[PDB]
């Protein structure tokens, strides 16, 4: 009834072979004695990376340790306590004059890889699942606290985009619209991991649109519609001008991070959003020069 | 026995007598997907053998000059073998791959190859082409090595699966990793989950007289092959 | 289930409520092409009209399969036989029954 | 796509063309999440 | 014809797999639709007019 | 509840309102081959939905004067779908077939057309061609179908798995058969283990003004496929 | 640990279904009393062969029969109890003048497509394996019995046929040979079933090449190597001339026969070996002719 093969075939395994678990770690490891070791046989320092394995020789088995009890916790080196801090990843532009933004209103895209500080962080992992707390700082190119009263709206991919600073999108009957005051503090804003994929995605090889990828559509090659998170709108309450010149910057925090496949930090300046593009003409070493290898 | 080893996947079979081991990607064997990390609802196809086989593909010569090159795994078996053809009519794809990129030479010989992995592989220039994103078969050559071509630093890519292959040494590295990816599944046709850098950090040098011919072939094996929506046959 | 609205082309004003039915007539040759559209439910396409489709309009995701039965209206001495495809994304629209 | 895998065979005395009415709703499996405004209608004019 | 919507389910119609929906339906209810602030009024006391 | 029926596999479904039951190859389904009956030492691949799946093919016009046409299965998918490929890039192929000919019409219309499966047919003329042997999709036409072309009286075919598509009561047939050859495996590249036969022993006739196209087409699908010998990709 | 899917997927099933059992029968079955019957809803004479089924209709439901007991047995229309009858299959000629036969030797090809008799029979299935016994009958072409001494060899596919009355194949070192004189009985002999397939086959609908299949390479549609045992060699013990006119004679019975597929008569002529070719100029019907259907 079973030609066997159908018996032994292991296929369908959900489950992962592992074979490396996660153990606890406040402390870093402490050291122990060691006394001196002269024998054949046992080379603790002699390794071959080679085989692409960080070497696992001990201090040990190197010099005549002492014993100590290391203390130091490693909670600071955490995801958690790392992401989590503000950082600008946004920067809006209302003026009263000018070509940028006339009439009132602004549609910010949402993106954050605008901002070195920021951006380079991030770019450190592949993938990142998390919630982030966004804070809206409004002000003047000045400094200037002034009276006016604004209205943040998010407009999420597919929803029906303000194209006026009194377009009728803005009665967000279904969309999150949230309003301040400049003399009112900050907005506090909590926001939940949000995507059809299980993790943002920082680099994707690949493209979006599963067609003839032409050199005019090469404008696609990284992005993933998996970051896609739509619009961000704002504008002054009101029918007539502003009245004022204001300037929004935009902070976020992360909160609850998840971060998988690590990669190597960054070495170039960063040249466009969303593109690892760099300065071919012109490329620096990843850090500082001496005159000679056998000289300080 | 730890230098000599043997690979049996499918119909094909892998010798060797200078290994240096196996790494196996973040410590992880190549799994089936479970019946609730999957959204897909339809069983998929596990051809196994037929497909989780040993593929011989491009070849590449090593030089006291070369800068090395790269290959874009999901991609690059396309279009060959019975893999090829179920990749192009499905169109939701999950697999993991055994890479064993060889490359022998005499104990007169001197070099030193770094043989790593690195998902999503996106690249630079203001846009790099389909050639150069996809260059399946004979894949691509980097022009700026130390960066990669994606603007970081090469001296830091041992934070992923990675070997090497010191011809002093051993003459053969094998790497494996699981699916990876934000998803259960996904089409090979358009995404490629990683990608593959050979890089010379020692170059090749030897004594004039010597066979200066010093080829690097690169063999894979798709390894748990999952496919679905089928569909018509595509290729790109 | 609601109508969808596969034949919306017509938009005369007058011919808006042929956009519900849909024609198919006594062909003579082999694996003629009688409908094409979108699967996608909160597209602009057909699924326009559907009441689900219209709901999605207030979502921006969603999951799960979706149904769609066909109703001959045609007299009932009509008889024959239909392919109702369905090309799995990827696919570009097929040329051949 | 719909396609005739035979044709429509009529006798003498019916309708040489008829319609077909199709019907679309969602399965049991079926689930939304997020939300926003529709961008599937969009008023012109004012309420009066 | 008879006015119900077919009952017919994605198993009996192709080889599916098994899947295990996580997907929640808390989002789509009522309240969590409905409970969103919204335009309704408008009131304009200006100077001159 | 005997008219009516349904066939799902893979992801294909058949309709049928005037069906006429099913028959099963001298009563027996597809079955796989044992570990005894096998000689081929290497495990075969079993895709199943990605080849076990309904293939709508051919269609022909049945007309007054029609001799009837036929067709060799292990040949007639081949080229097409997941299934030719499997069968080009292997050297044994195993499997059974569900055949579904469906023609429907009138209740003022009438005719009746003979369907049945003929082992190992072969056929005369003094040696017929590649193209009349092994006429895959399309098919071939009968040009004297009392002999079937091989000196064999048509009057005692219904000794064979057959079912009748008489359009004053059902509108199509449907056939089940399992692996037939003196051999657990056999490439089907070269080697057809049957045919189908479709001819006309009641003339269709029907007063003028209904719809004279009357279209026969023909739906088949592999169930328990099974490839082994695992090679180049050949096609004859 | 398992998808589900592969613990369900019933793949591998090396067990046929059946669903249809062989019961014993050495008596046709015996007909049982039955009386009148008038009713609604039972149609026994009713059918609808557009199915695909012969007739289940029982004489009891459509007359008023009586009982017998059928003592008629069924032992005679068995597969043993039919073919296992001598046939000629095949004949040699090796006369003194000629241009057919001379040196005093013949290869004969191991076929028995050559006679109708038999062939008629035999392909009435589409495969058949068993094991058969030979006699030979041989003679001069008057019936003139002549005191000469033959030999038999049988030289399988692969093996050196002799290419001359005295070539060393004749040896016999290994191949089976036998040897007998025209005064003694004809030569009895058992043969195995020889075959790499399962059963011999009496129709091959394919290509024994697997190359182009070009038409002049059409001469091979049909041939199936699992039917070619090779060849039959005969000829006179001498140096010299054999001094007589010589025509053997091949007779074949079946022994532990086993036939599958059943097909169709044959309706036309023999034109050629191993090959259904038929009269197609003149195509005459299954049957004898009437003049009107509605007269005898
Ligand atoms: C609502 C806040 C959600 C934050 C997600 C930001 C993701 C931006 C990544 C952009 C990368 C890209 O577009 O290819
Ligand atoms: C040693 C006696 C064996 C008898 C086997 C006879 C088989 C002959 C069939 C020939 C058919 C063909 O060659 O295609
Ligand atoms: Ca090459
Ligand atoms: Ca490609
Ligand atoms: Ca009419
Ligand atoms: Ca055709
Ligand atoms: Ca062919």
């Amino acid at each position: 009834d079973r030609v066997a093969d159908v018996i032994e075939s292991s296929i369908g395994d959900s489950v992962s072979r592992a074979l490396t678990q996660a153990l606890p770690a406040p402390t870093g490891q402490n050291t122990q004695v060691s006394s001196h070791r002269l024998d054949t046989g046992e080379v603790p320092a002699l390794q071959a990376a080679e085989i692409g394995a960080s070497s696992n020789t001990s201090d040990e088995s190197m010099i005549e340790t002492r014993c100590v009890l290391n203390s130091h916790s490693t909670a600071e080196t955490t995801l958690d306590s790392f992401f989590s801090r503000a950082g600008l990843v946004g920067e809006i532009d209302l003026p009263l004059e000018g070509t940028t933004n006339p009439n009132g209103y602004a549609n910010w895209d949402i993106d954050i890889t605008g901002y070195a500080q920021m951006r380079r962080k991030v770019e450190l992992f592949t993938y990142m699942r998390f919630d982030a707390e966004f804070t809206f700082v409004a002000c003047t190119p000045t400094g200037q606290v002034v009276p006016q009263l604004l209205q943040y709206m998010f407009v999420p991919p597919g929803a029906p985009k303000p194209e006026s600073r009194e377009s009728l999108a803005w009665q967000t009957a279904t969309n999150p619209s949230v309003f301040v005051k400049l003399t009112d503090p900050p907005a506090q804003v909590s926001v939940p991991f949000m995507s059809p994929a299980s993790a943002y995605q920082w680099f994707y090889d690949g493209y979006p649109t599963f067609g003839e990828h032409k050199q005019e559509k090469d404008l696609e090659y990284g992005a993933c519609p998996n970051n896609m998170m739509g619009t961000f709108s704002v504008r002054n309450v009101g029918s007539s001008k502003s009245k004022y010149p204001l300037v929004v910057r935009i902070y976020m925090r992360m909160k609850h991070v998840r971060a998988w496949i690590p990669r190597p930090m960054r070495n170039q300046n960063y040249l466009f959003k969303a593109n690892p593009n760099y300065a071919g003409n012109s490329i620096k070493p990843t850090g500082t020069s001496r005159t000679a290898i056998t000289t300080l | 026995s730890d230098r000599v080893a043997q690979l049996t996947i499918g119909n094909s079979t892998i010798t060797t007598q200078e290994a240096a081991n196996i790494i196996v990607g973040y410590g992880e064997w190549p799994s089936y997907c479970s019946d609730d990390d999957a959204t897909a609802v339809d069983k998929p196809t596990r051809p196994d053998v037929s497909v989780n086989r040993f593929y011989t593909l491009d070849t590449k010569l090593w030089e006291k000059s070369s800068k090395g090159w790269y290959w874009k795994f999901p991609d690059v078996l396309t279009e060959t073998g019975v893999f090829g053809q179920n990749a192009q009519f499905h169109y939701l794809y999950r697999s993991g791959f055994c890479i064993h990129v060889q490359c022998n030479a005499s104990k007169f010989h001197q070099g030193a190859l770094l043989v790593a992995i690195l998902p999503e592989y996106v690249i630079g220039t203001s846009h790099p082409p389909y050639k150069q994103t996809q260059p399946g078969a004979d894949g691509f050559e980097l022009q700026h090595p130390y960066v990669l071509d994606a603007g970081i630093p090469i001296s830091q890519l041992t934070v992923c699966p990675h070997q090497w292959i010191n011809l002093r040494t051993n003459n053969c590295a094998t790497i494996i990793v699981p699916y990876m990816n934000t998803l259960p599944f996904d089409s090979a046709l358009n995404h490629c989950n990683f990608g593959l850098l050979v890089v010379p950090i020692s170059p090749l040098d030897f004594d004039q007289g010597a066979t200066p011919v010093i080829p690097i072939t690169i063999t894979l094996a798709p390894m748990c092959s999952e496919f679905a929506g089928l569909r018509q046959a595509v290729t790109q | 289930e609601t109508i969808l609205e596969v034949n919306n082309v017509p938009t005369n004003a007058t011919s808006l409520m042929e956009r519900l039915r849909f024609p198919v007539s006594a062909q003579a040759g082999k694996g003629e092409l009688c409908a094409v559209f979108r699967a996608d439910p909160g597209r602009d396409g057909p699924w326009q009209s559907t009441m689900l489709g219209q709901l999605c309009g207030y979502y921006t995701q969603w999951s799960g399969s979706l149904e769609v039965t066909f109703m001959f209206t045609g007299s009932f001495m009509a008889t024959g036989k239909m392919l109702i495809a369905y090309t799995p994304p990827g696919g570009p629209l097929p040329k051949d029954r | 796509s719909i396609w005739y895998q035979t044709n429509y065979v009529v006798p003498i005395g019916a309708p040489n063309t008829a319609y077909i009415i199709a019907l679309a709703a969602a399965q049991k499996n079926f689930t939304m999440k997020l939300c926003k405004d529709t961008s599937h209608i969009l008023q012109t004019a004012s309420i009066q």
